[PDB]
């Protein structure tokens, strides 16, 4: 009947341009309103802005200023340009409806899937590694920081120590980078007996780092 | 801004969830409601406060008094495990929508988190840069809120947090990094991260020795 759908690039360097279009199925770009929203945790779900098939716009005022919303009636296509983005845009988008006219009691309609958007560092950069010193087991571990892209391989004493060990997932921070951890539980008994060393592998960079665990004071 | 709804609700499926869209605004505009699932379509769920659209199950059940409003969902079922989100019309902003509600049908037995906290490293120090670690694992459902405290009082910026990812036993796990300037870091009491899983909430804490 009327079904909407995007397409988008998915990963997107920051500071330089986002472009998504939506396409609509069958019937003219009549009386609706062609929208584009986002979702993600953080900054939840948020209206991007929408638009009318003379041209008329409306766009989020928090966003006003980047955002920019156009159709193109001809091909049956609505789309929107982002302009300088941060990792902060890294978010679910999706293009969807409204009616024609009154707006007080209006929801969207007509949803798209949509397209995960993300936003990322420009370069390629290889990670940092910090020991995580422990204080009838104690939790010691690794912290890479600061890397791009994913992903990274973390193996404990070149994998043979293997019990206890978690890797835990990436964030991705407003850097535009990764970072994760990951954390082995060892005997106390152990300590000051049997050194614990963190391998971490970080293949697009060709970064290998190996680094020693062990308390301080 | 979003007003207010509660970041987890969790039920027993056939259990009843109640999702409370709150504050003030929800008195002039009436309110609708979307439901949000991954690799699939979003749908209007609720609309008009108590209006419900095509094909949409009856054993939702939506509701609105004084500055607050309601989505009960009623013998829920697996199938309604999503991301809710609540809609009001505003005359500036055209639209305010809500902080999100995720929705979780259980699933397994409950558990709690089992939490660790790393101060900064010597080396990292040394490196000017300084970095919290609060590591969450070993819980169900995936819903953790996690909240940071300088001495005993909110941090608002250099907080990531991951979203909690299902690991091998069928659990969840969640990471919170704080990033932090040398100083910052030997300048308060102690730090503090507090990660909050259903009803219980749970604190660990270190300071700069």
């Amino acid at each position: 009947q009327v079904q909407l759908q995007e397409s988008g690039p998915g990963l997107v360097k920051s500071s330089e341009t986002l472009s998504l279009t939506c396409t609509v199925s069958g019937g003219s770009m009549g009386g609706y309103y062609w929208s584009w929203l986002r979702q993600s945790p953080v900054k939840g779900l948020e209206w991007i802005g929408y638009i009318f098939h003379t041209g008329h716009t409306n766009y989020n005022p928090s966003l006003e200023s980047r955002v920019t919303v156009s159709v193109d009636t001809s091909e049956n296509q609505f789309s929107l340009r982002l302009r300088s983005v941060t990792a902060a845009d890294t978010a679910v988008y999706y293009c969807a409806s409204l009616p024609r006219g009154q707006l007080v009691n209006a929801f969207f309609d007509n949803w798209g899937q949509g397209t995960l958007v993300t936003v990322a560092s420009a370069s390629t950069k290889g990670p940092s590694v910090f020991p995580l010193a422990p204080s009838g087991t104690a939790a010691l571990g690794c912290l890479v920081k600061d890397y791009f892209p994913e992903p990274v391989t973390v193996s404990w004493n070149s994998g043979a120590l293997t019990s206890g060990v978690h890797t835990f997932p990436a964030v991705l921070q407003s850097s535009g980078l990764y970072s994760l951890s990951s954390v082995v539980t060892v005997p106390s008994s152990s300590l000051g007996t049997q050194t614990y060393i963190c391998n971490v592998n970080h293949k697009p960079s060709n970064t290998k780092v190996d680094k020693r665990v062990e308390p301080k004071s | 801004y979003e007003l207010t709804q509660p970041p987890s609700v969790s039920v027993s499926p056939g259990q009843t969830a109640t999702i409370t869209c709150s504050g003030d605004k929800v008195a002039s505009k009436n309110v609708c409601w979307y439901q949000v699932k991954p690799g699939q379509s979003p749908e209007v769920v609720m609309y008009e406060n108590y209006k419900r659209p095509s094909g949409i199950p009856d054993r939702f059940s939506g509701s609105k008094s004084g500055s607050t409003a309601t989505l009960t969902i009623r013998g829920t079922q697996a199938t309604d495990e999503a991301d809710y989100y609540c809609q009001v019309w505003d005359s500036f902003s055209t639209f305010v929508f809500g902080s999100g509600t995720q929705v979780t049908v259980l699933g397994q037995p409950k558990a709690a988190p089992s939490v660790t906290l790393f101060p900064p490293s010597s080396e990292e120090l040394q490196a000017n840069k300084a970095t919290l670690v609060c590591l969450i694992s070993d819980f169900y459902p995936g819903a953790v809120t996690v909240a940071w405290k300088a001495d005993s009082s909110p941090v608002k910026a250099g907080v990531e947090t991951t979203t909690p990812s299902k690991q091998s036993n069928n659990k969840y796990a969640a990471s919170s990094y704080l990033s932090l300037t040398p100083e910052q870091w030997k300048s308060h009491r102690s730090y503090s991260c507090q990660v909050t899983h259903e009803g219980s909430t749970v604190e660990k804490t270190v300071a700069p020795t």
